[PDB]
């Protein structure tokens, strides 16, 4: 009394992965055109996307695509013979490298910070020092076109594709999430790049919102998305005279040459009362998880200055605050916090950031990157919109010590792509009618399986048919053509809906038509029909192949 | 603080006897529990990866399953080459051990 | 073959530092973690502390803070453990643990040999 | 340039050479036996 009718263009997707483009990369469009998806609740783990991989792809990519057309600086690993700058932090070294001609060399001076140098011999009159890794791999000066301001990146489906957004302004990032919304591309993301404190972020919309992937094991970076931004402003005081010398046919080095007035240590400044209240609701937001328990914020108990200081990019100089007068707090179970007086304050907590120029990229290792010096002086102003913590494990006395944590960049980038799902569509299916042969993309997703067989010449029109991408698009075609082939084999070519001769076995599913039409959705459907897709579809090609043995013999009787 | 709770704490068996050994965690709320066998003078080894799931190089003699807070690791029936402490493991929270 | 090469057995007064140094050989040192374990002589594993090679993070259990200090040489792929201020107490076998994935490290399928650290007057 | 001798210490020849180090400023001497 069923048979099985086979619907092209249902609002039904699968979880997948591919290769999302960037959209600064190719103009973006008026609007992300997001169309809200009503009674649909999906689940997201923001702790395994696959578009932060590609995000971390794309960025360890763009940036080692900048670096490739400039100078490297292999003239000037060279013994170099330092002294005090006195005319430590500082050492002005004098060294011989290589001029434009090759057949002279050059004496040349310039004035290093001591954490890019390692000495060759005792340290003390000059001493030798060569530049730091230069002895390990090759250190590429970054060209002075180099962008260093973080450009907001917009990725964009490819055909066949739908980004999923989640609206619920409580979602930690785990979990089913309502509210679901459909959008064609992200909003813009920032490559920020910073350790310990989250940098240019996006806010919570209702509250701090703590999110990690298991909040009860130590290894875990524990993000925390705050919902109003604490306002740090950080300067380099010194008046820096930049001078440069060339090493080679076109390549010019650049380096400090002298500076002008007194030396003063660069430093940051966050208020005092608006970082204690933060780390105040952050601290009862953390006994909400950790309930009966002490919250302590301390320092990093160790690592490199990458990860034990505040690495940041002010204007191209990288500085690493020591951020250990910000994470000195306990919070008990009694709702008191303990460095009390906070609240009335008008002091600023002055935070000593060292500079250091030859930055080692990432880790790559046998990559390093030098950051040529900017005359005059550098101040820059961000938000802070989020901590990176990490929690100290073993046994306690009913105390966390929440320590600064960092490094690791794919958890700068799971605090703004955290509401984000790709999803594939599917847009051919099954379903029983009584049939017998003889708005926008996925806006029915949340609709009965009877109000979305309507909009079908909708979301069949939205499957629109340099390797990153152009495999994506012989994809999607492939995609495309396969389920065009399908429905060719069945007798179903040309339609969106097709009535077949196959009955419908009630093994498969033995719900009425006003329990699955009327009542629910193509996923739902989806769902309970995929066990048995292997064989309806068998019988789909068997029965089309006996209907055209039969109508090539009723073709030839006459 | 996630105590483990390991018993027995002493099992006597003889060779081909069923040994059930049993770990009780604090909080659980995830199947991540190991057991190392440790031998006398050698660096303990894992034999089941996830609460249930099976290391390589361990015969099918090992087995065990549990969720939770309690957790049951079995040996279908002890050999003379099984003599050993075995311990369970939930993160950084060893148990106490059961000498088999 | 994945290997860990721990040194040999010392022996320390109460209040010294000893070092204790991991070997590692046959997989890349920068991608996964190395957990150092402590056997004390008949009272079970403690954990003691990670060390993540790849930017040198650490975490050491609230016990063992301040005392225990861990870095790594990855020019020579080689782990170290520092243990300040030693009490009698502190006698154990020392071991070197890595997860068998990166993505699930405290499944401490790979160990190396123990190092006896011995304290007494 | 190559001062090789016999290995007497043909098929293998004893051979020092004054290459180029890691710091773009010293020379290294060295020795290898070579075919
Ligand atoms: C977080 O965002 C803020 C604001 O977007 C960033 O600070 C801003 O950085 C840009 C680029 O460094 C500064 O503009 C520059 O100004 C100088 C002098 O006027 C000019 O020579 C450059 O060509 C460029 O226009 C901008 O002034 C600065 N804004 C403020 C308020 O200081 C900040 O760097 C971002 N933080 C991170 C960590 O990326
Ligand atoms: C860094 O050292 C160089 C010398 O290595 C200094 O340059 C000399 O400065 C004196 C100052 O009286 C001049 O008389 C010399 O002629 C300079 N020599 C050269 C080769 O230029 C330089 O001033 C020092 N700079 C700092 C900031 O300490
Ligand atoms: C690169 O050069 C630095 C400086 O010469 C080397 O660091 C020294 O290495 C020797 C090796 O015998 C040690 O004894 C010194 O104590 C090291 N000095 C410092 C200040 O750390 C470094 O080893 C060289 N790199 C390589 C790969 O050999
Ligand atoms: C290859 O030749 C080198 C010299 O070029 C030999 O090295 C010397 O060996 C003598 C043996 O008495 C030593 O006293 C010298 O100090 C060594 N010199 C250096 C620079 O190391 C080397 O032994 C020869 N090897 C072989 C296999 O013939
Ligand atoms: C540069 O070369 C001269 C050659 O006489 C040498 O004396 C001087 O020390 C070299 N400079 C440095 C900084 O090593
Ligand atoms: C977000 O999810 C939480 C999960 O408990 C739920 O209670 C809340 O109602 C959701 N919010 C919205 C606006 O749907
Ligand atoms: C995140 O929210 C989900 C909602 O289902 C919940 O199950 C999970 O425990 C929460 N995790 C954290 C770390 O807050
Ligand atoms: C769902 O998200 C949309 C996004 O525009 C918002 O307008 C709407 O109020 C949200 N609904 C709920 C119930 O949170
Ligand atoms: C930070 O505060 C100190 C207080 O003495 C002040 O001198 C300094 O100029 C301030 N720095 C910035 C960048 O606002
Ligand atoms: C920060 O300054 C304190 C001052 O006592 C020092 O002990 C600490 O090591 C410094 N931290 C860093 C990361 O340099
Ligand atoms: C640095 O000093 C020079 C010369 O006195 C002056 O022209 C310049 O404006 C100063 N720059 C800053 C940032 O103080
Ligand atoms: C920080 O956020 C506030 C929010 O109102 C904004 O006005 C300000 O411009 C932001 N500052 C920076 C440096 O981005
Ligand atoms: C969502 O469910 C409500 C239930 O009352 C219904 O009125 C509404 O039409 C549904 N929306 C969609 C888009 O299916
Ligand atoms: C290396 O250089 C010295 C410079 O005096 C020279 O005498 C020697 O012959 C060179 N070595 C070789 C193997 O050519």
């Amino acid at each position: 009394n069923l048979w099985v009718t086979v619907y092209y263009g249902v609002p039904v997707w699968k979880e997948a992965r591919t290769t999302l483009f960037c959209a600064s990369c190719v103009p973006t469009d008026p609007n992300p055109q997001e169309m809200v998806l009503g009674n649909v609740t999906e689940n997201f783990n923001m702790w395994k996307n696959d578009m932060v991989d590609q995000m971390h792809e794309d960025v360890i990519s763009l940036w080692a695509q900048s670096l490739k057309p400039c100078v490297k600086l292999t003239p000037l690993c060279v013994t170099l013979e330092c002294t005090q700058v006195n005319a430590d932090e500082m050492k002005n070294c004098s060294f011989n490298t290589t001029t434009e001609i090759r057949d002279k060399k050059q004496k040349a001076y310039a004035l290093f910070y001591r954490l890019d140098l390692v000495p060759l011999e005792r340290e003390n009159s000059a001493s030798k020092y060569i530049l730091i890794n230069c002895n390990t791999s090759a250190i590429t000066q970054a060209c002075p076109k180099v962008n260093f301001d973080p450009i907001p990146i917009h990725y964009c489906t490819p055909a066949g594709y739908a980004i999923l957004k989640c609206n619920n302004k409580t979602f930690n990032g785990t979990g089913s999430c309502n509210n679901v919304s459909t959008v064609q591309c992200t909003h813009g993301i920032k490559p920020v790049v910073s350790t310990q404190l989250l940098l240019n972020g996006s806010l919570a919309e209702e509250e701090i919102i703590i999110r990690s992937e298991n909040l009860m094991d130590n290894v875990k970076t524990i993000i925390v998305h705050l919902d109003q931004s604490v306002e740090i402003v950080c300067t380099r005081p010194n008046n820096n005279t930049v001078k440069s010398i060339r090493i080679g046919p076109g390549q010019t080095f650049y380096y400090t040459g002298d500076i002008i007035g007194n030396i003063r240590e660069a430093h940051c400044n966050i208020s005092e009362k608006k970082w204690h209240e933060m780390l105040r609701r952050v601290s009862e937001k953390l006994a909400e998880h950790f309930p009966n328990k002490t919250i302590k914020f301390t320092s990093s108990s160790g690592g490199d200055l990458e990860i034990t200081t505040h690495s940041f990019n002010c204007r191209g100089e990288f500085f690493y605050c020591n951020t250990s007068g910000l994470f000195n707090s306990t919070y008990m179970p009694n709702g008191t916090y303990m460095p009390n007086g906070t609240n009335n304050s008008n002091s600023t907590i002055i935070l000593p950031c060292r500079i250091k120029q030859i930055i080692n990229m990432w880790q790559e290792v046998g990559r390093a990157m030098y950051a040529p010096p900017i005359a005059g002086n550098i101040t820059c102003n961000s938000n802070i919109t989020g901590l990176l913590l990490v929690r100290d494990g073993g046994k306690n006395n009913n105390t966390e010590i929440f320590r600064p944590g960092g490094g690791d960049m794919r958890d700068n980038w799971r605090s703004e792509l955290y509401k984000y799902k790709v999803v594939e569509i599917k847009p051919l299916g099954v379903a029983p009618t009584r049939c017998k042969r003889r708005l926008g993309f996925l806006g029915a997703a949340g609709s009965t399986m009877g109000a979305a067989s309507i909009t079908l010449t909708v979301q069949a029109r939205q499957l629109l048919s340099g390797i990153k991408q152009l495999q994506t698009r012989v994809l999607a075609i492939e995609h495309y053509l396969k389920d065009q082939q399908l429905l060719g084999i069945w007798g179903c070519s040309g339609k969106l809906i097709c009535c077949t001769a196959v009955p419908w076995n009630s093994s498969w599913s033995n719900k009425s038509l006003t329990d699955i039409w009327d009542n629910m959705t193509w996923m739902q459907w989806d769902r309970e029909v995929s066990n048995y897709t292997g064989i309806i579809y068998r019988l789909l090609e068997d029965s089309q192949n006996q209907q055209e043995r039969n109508e090539q013999d009723l073709l030839a009787l006459d | 603080d996630i105590q483990m709770t390991q018993s027995p704490s002493s099992l006597s068996a003889s060779v081909g006897d069923r040994v059930t050994i049993t770990c009780q965690a604090s909080q659980g709320i995830s199947n991540y529990l190991n057991w190392y066998q440790q031998k006398p003078g050698k660096a303990p080894k894992l034999l089941i990866y996830d609460a249930s799931n099976l290391e390589t190089g361990v015969p099918s003699r090992f087995s065990g399953s549990g969720s939770g807070t309690d957790f049951t690791f079995t040996i279908s029936g002890l050999q003379p080459e099984d003599i050993a402490t075995y311990y369970c493991q939930k993160y950084e929270f060893f148990g106490g051990g059961t000498k088999v | 073959q994945v290997q860990l090469v721990q040194s040999g057995a010392e022996v320390k007064k109460p209040g010294a530092s000893v070092k204790v140094s991991c070997k590692a050989s046959g997989y890349s040192f920068t991608d996964y973690y190395i957990h150092w374990v402590r056997q004390a002589p008949g009272q079970g594993l403690e954990w003691m502390g990670w060390i993540n090679p790849r930017f040198g993070g650490v975490n050491y259990a609230q016990k063992f803070q301040g005392r225990v200090t861990m870095t790594r040489d990855t020019s020579i792929r080689t782990a170290h453990m520092e243990l300040s201020r030693l009490i009698s107490d502190d006698t154990a076998f020392y071991y070197c643990a890595r997860g068998r994935f990166a993505d699930s490290v405290w499944n401490l399928l790979f160990w190396g040999q123990g190092t006896l650290v011995t304290v007494s007057s």
